[PDB]
Formats: C-alpha cells, structure tokens, sequence
DNA sequence: TGGAATCAGGTGTCGCACTCTG
DNA sequence: AACAGAGTGCGACACCTGATTCCA
C-alpha cells in the first residue's frame, strides 16, 4: 500500500488539540485518547476504505440511455489528474474495461494551480427510477460514497472516457442520482443504538453535557467506526467547540429561525413605499385590512420630499397589523395530498418566505433569517441563493411535490433545456443540481415584489 | 423645430397608476402650466380611480389640450407617453377618416376620450405635440410623476 | 528473416528525406545516422505489418447469429492484384483458410496506385453486435488546439489494424470466401466497427508520457523548437514504437519541416491554411446540373466554413435553392452563377488562422446587421482571429428589435465559446452600454417569447464570464 | 372593462441527405 | 451496394404558449 502524497496527520491533530478549548489534563488524556487509535485516518490522500455489505444494484433503468460525446481538456491540468487517477486504478476502485456507454468529464480549477475532475450524469440520473447540547463534536467521512460495492452487471453505466481509453468504477459514483440516498440509509442505522448524534450525507454530529460522557461516547464511537470499516479526514473535522458550523448554520449552547418578524422604523420614503409594496398581498384574505392601512396612505399623502413625520402613532399600527397578521389569521391547515408550493424573496439584510398549498388563499407558515457581518460583504445572488437553502430545508422538512417561486431564473433554465447545449456548468450549479436532479421538485421565476430598499429588523 | 422661447406656453404631462388593496388600481394625474428661462407657472393634481396607467395618461392629455384650448397663443406638449403622440400623430387622418375605427374595424379603447383629443386638435391646429424622451425637462417630469403618486395615493 | 513480393528502395526513401531537410550538414549526417541505426523500425517490403506483445481481445459479444451470404460479381481489373495480397497475407500466415459457420463478401476499392485496399461488407454483423461508445477521434478540436513551434514533424502508421490479434474462438467471424476457398483472419479485420475504436485507445494508450504530442488514429504530429529537443523527443518516439512492435513508412510520413500537411490542412510559419490541391478542386468546378452533385459542391463548400468572416450569408441562396426544385432537376438562374463565382473569388482571397492558448482568457467580439450577424474570436494581447463565425436571421427572428438581434447573436456565440473556454474566463466585447438596465427593461416594449428571454438572461450569473462596452465599427 | 375558452404558432425530438479526415 | 469521428442543412409530428374574441 503506497500512495503519492502524504499529509502532515501530526500537525493537524496538534491543531486539534490546541484548538478544543477543554481543561489541560483533559487535553492530554483526549490526545492520548486519540493516539491509540493512530489507524484510524487516512494519513494517504485519496485513501479509500472498504465496506463488506452485499453489493447493491444501481442499474434499474428500464430504457437503454444513448452515449454523449467528449471534448478536449486542458493540458494544464492533465499532470495531477493523472496522477490521481493513477492512485485510484492503483487501489483497484477503477479498471480499464470497455462499455457501451460513455460520460463527459472535464475539470475545474481549485484555488491553487491543482484541478478537480467533474463528471456529467445529467443524462445517466435521467432514465434511472428512484425510491443539542452545550458541548459539541463533529466527525465527518472523506469520500464515503467509494465505500459501497456496485454490482458487476452494473458496472457498465459508470464508464467514462479518460486519455483515449474507458474506465470503469466500482464502487457508488461521485454525483449520481441515488447514491447519497442509499448512502446514507446505511450510516444512519450504522449507529442506531446511540441516541442524541446527529448524521448529515457526510458528517456526524455528537452533543454531550460534560466531559467523561463526552469521552466515553467518542470512544465508543470510535471504535463502531473501526469495525465498519470507514476513515476520517481529520482537516475538515472539529471537535469540543463551543461554536460548530453545521448544515450552513453556526450552533451555539442550547433556534435562529424565527417567526417573530417585526421591522425597525421607517426613515424615507423609500422606506414606507417597501413596506406598502411588500404588505400589498394581505388585501386579498383580510377583511379590515383597509382600515388599518387608511393610516399609512394618509401619511404617505401628505408628505412630500424625502422628509418624514411618523409618530408613535404609526408604530402602533404596523404592530398591530404585524400582529393581526401573524397570530391566527386565517392560518389553514396543511394538506397531506395537496403539493407543497413556497414563495420566497430577499432582502439587503434579511429575507422572507411563505408557504401555500394548491395555491391557497392562506399561508401556511411564515419564516425569517437574519444575515451576518460574515454574509453582509456578499454578493445579493449568494444572499438569496443561501435563502433558498434554508427555505428548501424547512420546506422539505414540512412536506410530496414541491414548487419554488424564487427571482432565480438561472434555476429553471437549467431544470429545462434541450440535449445539444448541455455542455458544461460552474462549481455550485452542481451542488444546487443535487436538489435540481430530483423531478419531485421545480422552480419558476415570476418577477413580484422587489424590495431594493428596506428597513432592517430590530435588535 | 422651433426653439422653446416662441411658443406661447409648455404643458408638461405625467400619470401613474398603483395597485390599491377588493380595488384593482389607483392611478393620478399632474400636469404643470409653464410659461417662458424655465417658469412652471402653476400646477394640477387630479386623481381618477380604478383604471390603468394608460387611462391616467390619456386623461392628462385631455386635461392638457383643454387647459391648451383655455390658452391664447400656440402652446406645446410634453409627456413620458410617447406611443400616443406616435399613433395620433401617424394615424389622425385615417382616425377621423374611417369612423374612430382601428385597422381591426373595431371601436379602439377611449372612444370619447379619443374624439375629445381628435376635435381638440383640430379646432386649434397650431400645437406642437411632442415628447423627447437627460435634459431640461427632467425635474419638471420628476415633480410631474411625484404629483401623479400623490394624485394615484389619494384615496 | 522475411521475403515479401515486391522490395521496395529504402536508400532512395531516405536520401530524399535527409535532402528535403531545413537542417545543416553535420545535423543531416546526425540524423542520417540515427535513421540508419534504427533501420529495422521501417518495412522493406510491399504489405509489410507488425505484430502486437499484448493479450488479445473479444469482439464475440453477439448473443444471435446472423445469416451468412453470398459474393456477387467483381471487378475482373483487380483480381491478379488481389490474388498478389491474398498470397502475401497468407505468406505472412494472417490470413488462414478456414471453414467457419458465417461467410462475408469481398469488395474491391480504388486505390492512388494500380494497387486497390481491401474493404469488406458487414451489415447484418454490424447491425447483430452490441457497439463500444469510447469517443476519443475529433479532429476538429485537435486541428484547433494543437500547439505550433518552428520545427514540426509527422509519423504515419501503415497496415496498422493488422497487428492487433483476436482470441481464438472470436476468429470465426472474419470468414470470407475467395475463389471458393474459405478463409479467415487473425488480427483486427478493417471494416469492423470496433476496429477504429480498439485502434486509436491502443494507440494514444502508447503516447500518453510524451510532452507536446498531438495522436489522431494512424497519426503522430509534433512541433518543438531547438534541434537538440528534437532529436531527443524523435529518438525516445522511436524506441517506443520499436518496443511496440508498430512499422513506419518513409512515403506517407515527413520531418523536420517548416511547412507540412496535416489531416487536409497546410500549417505554416504564420498559421494554419487551406492548400493549393483543395484551391485547384474548388477553381476546376462546374455549374452544378443534378441535386446529388450540388449536394455534393455545397459540402465540400461547407467543410471550409470557418476561413472566412462572412461566410454565411452568400451561401443562403443556394441553400435555399435546394427546397424549391423537387427531384433531381434544378431551376438553375444566370444570379446563382454569380453567387458562384463570388464565393470562389472570396475563398481564393483567403487568410490564415491562429491557434488557441490554454494560459490567456479567451475573447469574443460579436457585432449584427439587419440581416446578418459576425462573431470573432481572439486571444489576450492578439490581433489576428483564432476562427470566424456568421449568423443567418430568420423570418421569425426579423421581427426581432436590434436588442434581441444582438442578444440572440450573443446566446448563438456563446452556445460554442463556452466549449472553446477550457475553463479560462471569458470577457466579451459588444456594443451594448450595459447590462443591469437590460434586466431593467420593462415587458410592454418587447415581442420575443419570454422562454428566450430565460434563456438569454441566464447568462448574467455566470462568475465565469464578463461584459465591456466599446463604441467601434458601427453599422445599420 | 375585465375575464377565461379556443386556437394558431414557435420550440423540441428524430428522421434524411451530403461532405471531409482515416 | 462498408465503417468510426466531425460539420452542416432540411423535414414531418408533438406540445405547449400566447392572442383573439366572445360573454358577464
């Protein structure tokens, strides 16, 4: 067993241990603790591991898909791929068979000179049939998707054609349609018997409230682990932190979505225009909407110039109609049969979302998120595209079909768009496509109620 | 064309149009007498009610061109509507020609605002109709469309 | 050793080309040498092939036969000639006769010389055998990202699916009868489908470490600058070949040149270009008479298509032209004649091309007419276009404002300088202002379907790509 | 004045012909 | 009476998107 590349393991476990915040003799026990497992991470880059459950079948298609075609690659980036795909045929994974059908690959630049291979499926995932605590610990599984074997009369799907010749997998494929789904099925029951953790497609999650609990479970943990037979990457893990970051959130001790909403005051025109622009839709469910709003239309009339005089008075009002709004209004129940449709939209500092069935007259629920100092420096697409996220997490969460009406428009085109143009995509639109391969779910884009200019929330 | 400083006044037209909340829309209207430097000599905010942003522009030209027939002198119109002024203006004679019919043989939306237009214009051929749109007339379309939000919010 | 029909003079075939070298004397004597000590690479016989050190391979994939079939009359010009190949082949032992449950034709091709290739007929074979998709053979992109240095040079492979063996019981496919007699092969029979697919694999399989090597199924081409590196990367291609088992022609293969043919086109000190053959085929042409032959003169029209930044819009007529007539009669008109003449006058004012880096983003200029639109494309720091292309708008896309023209021009660029980017950035030059206003434009104004307007307006979030307005060459 | 049924038309899949390179 | 690859075009159906038009 002889890699290429060797990672400084010592280096990145003294990181660890320096920056878990825990008492000096727990450090040094819990580095003990960890060096008697020393076989326990992959000290080879692309290190695979290996699983011996019963190989699973992944070509249930019933119709014979057609091969795509293949362009050049750069010459660039032709030396490290060739190396890692040296590696990986050198670990067995990968052999030099000849199959019927053919994948388009090509590579992406990582920030450094090194590349990254990229495969397209689009056309295989098509014809293929589917089916908290203060003290914090993550783990996570590097490449545990090389870690299920496939079939051998089903090896022929995940062919491509890489320096004039086709190569063969043999274990769960990078992108594929079910893979992450049958993946995970198995590493959730893998620890079935320990309460309290916490599995996401490739990391663990554990919460414990003291120290020795903390230790006991990481051992045992640790020693499920090494009898199924999987591998950590000690770079991308973290552990005994006060703060974690998790599914796209940060965790603190003891959520942060809330449905208070509520807005800060008004200061400009602008300001009261939003607002107007953004309640515009209550008219169509709320009888006494009229009155309430009699108030904000008088004083609208009035005013002139970017100069304003609201009083107390007005405050009043927008949290009564905030509360009238939100408390009981007309909130109808779910439907199970009805498919789940959610509208959402973005803020310069927040965001907001709604969710209808069949189109009803109701909304269902309400959501909110507050934006950090971290994301305030982004750009407005990475706003509302890490809004979408959390939209499609709590909309899945309360799901059945589902519907999106977002400003993106670059979402449904890509959800539609004929065979000759497919050619290639940027590096998030493939993780964004993990969600788009599935048809339970579409997108659309309507062009209503933009909201450039708005008051923030309160503190 | 003439240059501004012969003609005896400059009308300057705006209309907006807002969604209203069981009302559809709410649409005003301001129009601004100038007579020649530039002097806004006085002003008309009307609001009008449920229609769309183009009853609001049509019927701030009706306003304009019977303010214009109050007007002694040749006078000139201006507004952020340039189709009207290129339908009137490319189809008048076949307008009055074919019975206040379109090329569909159909009665077009704003009959008698349309013969209201026609006959004003006629009776008093000496007006300019036109409309330009960064310019002189900028701030007067600017207070123009805030009259018009003022005119469309009223209610 | 081995004793062919017909020998062939090797001294004349090297003398020639150590002549037709831009090398000086004591570096011909060097490379004189290097030929001569490396003698046994090339044949030194008629029909000459290679044998392969590899384990076979299985093309006995079909699940049901097929029906064998009978030979049907041939050419009486070429039988000594073909009785000549089939004793050499048999000489050589390829060839063994046989008795086999399935039987092939035999067909006759012309051939440059008074010799003719052997070319069989597998249509119920084909249709019963499953196909290998592997795509490795575009030329285009080859031809299009080849790199080009001062000294270039070539190698052609001869009889080369010849030397690649079958498993023994896969053999009984190849059958064929001759003369009554049957016989059958032993290596990769031409005419097999796979054939060409197991061929180039093999082949780029063998070159994959050499630096700067451009393989195209029986070709090898290279460029470098300086002698020494030359003569370094040509001798290590040579004992790789050697301990290939593969041969090499003199007649077919060239080196050390400064201009040099490749797959139909001429590359020079300056570039890429047409040659002086193509120009001769295209000045010798004739007003078309039948739908096959114009079919035929717009096709090798066509294959040039990208040496010219207006080709399109001249060629619409003729294209056109084709729907009128019905049949094989044509109404021809004295105005097609001119269109003619004008298009072989424009390609005999021809320019050369450029290649395409792989290290400087690439740039796009696109500009539109009231019929037509023009699209080139340049490297950072250039000034001479890498290729052209043109736009032909149609009745739908005339009632089209100039905003859709030139946007439905920038999706219909972009549809291929997104392949031609190779993950460089890409910045664009066009003439309009801005962008932001454009998602601004309201919907009253415009006419074109909103499932286009998705489609245009995708491009806008794409970190890869940029915009940049500039005021130059303005038209209407 | 506005609102929704019927209907003519653009976009997409798959078929055909031809060329060249080998 | 041949294949693989590439390039381009044209042509007959399918399916839906938008406009015309009638009616409340």
């Amino acid at each position: 067993l002889e890699l290429t590349v060797k990672l400084p393991v010592q280096d990145f476990k003294k990181e660890l241990i320096n920056k878990a915040n825990i008492n000096n003799e727990e450090k040094k026990q819990l580095a003990k603790l960890l060096d008697k497992y020393d076989v326990l991470w992959q000290q080879w880059e692309n290190q695979v591991g290996h699983r011996k459950i019963p190989p699973h079948n992944i070509a249930t298609g019933t119709v014979a898909p057609r091969p795509q075609r293949q362009y050049h690659i750069n010459t660039k980036a032709k030396p490290s791929i060739q190396q890692v795909i040296d590696d990986l045929l050198k670990q067995g994974v990968l052999i030099k068979q000849t199959s019927v059908m053919n994948t388009p690959i090509y590579p992406v630049p990582k920030p450094d000179g090194k590349w990254r291979m990229v495969l397209d499926y689009r056309a295989v995932n098509k014809t293929v049939p589917l089916i908290r605590q203060k003290y914090k610990s993550t783990i996570d599984l590097s490449n545990g998707f090389w870690a299920h074997p496939i079939t051998k009369d089903s090896q022929w799907i995940t062919a491509f054609t890489w320096e004039g010749k086709q190569h063969v997998w043999t274990r769960l494929p990078q992108g594929f349609l079910n893979s992450p789904a049958l993946f995970t099925a198995d590493v959730v029951d893998l620890l079935k018997n320990i309460p309290g953790i916490s599995v996401y497609v490739d990391d663990i999650y554990f919460s414990t409230e003291t120290v020795s609990e903390h230790l006991k479970i990481l051992e045992k943990v640790f020693k499920i682990l090494l009898e199924a037979g999987y591998i950590v990457s000690l770079k991308k893990s973290a552990l005994l932190r006060y703060e974690v970051t998790f599914l796209g959130f940060s965790i603190t001790q003891t959520s942060e979505f809330k449905d208070k909403q509520n807005i800060t005051s008004p200061r400009t025109l602008k300001e009261l225009q939003s607002i107007l622009g953004l309640f515009n839709f209550a008219r169509n469910f709320v009888p006494n909407f009229s009155e309430i709003i009699k108030p904000l239309y008088s004083l609208i009339s009035t005013a002139e110039g970017n100069n304003i005089k609201w009083t107390s008075e007005h405050t009043r009002y927008l949290e009564e109609i905030v509360s009238a709004l939100n408390h009981a209004g007309n909130l109808e129940q779910r439907d199970n049969e009805s498919p789940l449709v959610v509208k959402l939209n973005a803020s310069p500092k927040t965001g907001y979302i709604r969710y209808y069935n069949k189109g009803g007259q109701k909304p269902i629920a309400y959501a909110s998120h507050v934006f950090t100092n971290t994301e305030l420096k982004f750009t407005p697409l990475e706003k509302l595209l890490v809004t979408m996220h959390k939209a499609l997490i709590k909309a899945i969460d309360l799901a059945q079909p589902i519907e999106v009406y977002s400003p993106i428009i670059s979402m449904q085109k890509l959800q539609k768009t004929p065979l000759p143009e497919r050619k290639a995509l940027s590096t998030r639109w493939i993780t964004w496509l993990s969600y788009l391969e599935d048809p339970r779910i579409t997108f659309y884009y309507d062009k209503t109620l933009p909201d450039l200019k708005n008051v923030p929330e309160t503190v | 064309m003439l240059p501004i400083i012969e003609y005896a006044a400059v009308f300057y037209t705006d209309g907006s149009a807002i969604r209203s909340p069981n009302k559809s829309h709410s649409s005003g209207m301001g129009i601004v007498h100038a007579v020649f430097e530039l002097t806004i000599e006085h002003q008309w905010s009307i609001p009008l009610g449920d229609h769309t942003a183009q009853y609001a522009e049509i019927s701030a030209v009706e306003f304009a061109c019977k303010k214009a027939n109050n007007i002694s002198g040749p006078v000139l119109i201006v507004t952020d509507s340039d189709y009207v002024a290129r339908s009137v203006n490319e189809e008048l004679p076949f307008w009055r020609s074919n019975g206040f019919v379109n090329n569909k043989k159909k009665p077009l939306k704003h009959i008698s605002k349309w013969k209201n237009i026609s006959d004003s214009l006629l009776l008093k051929r000496d007006i300019i109709i036109v409309h330009e749109p960064t310019s002189i007339h900028t701030q007067g379309n600017n207070l123009a469309d805030k009259l018009a939000t003022q005119g469309s919010y009223t209610v």
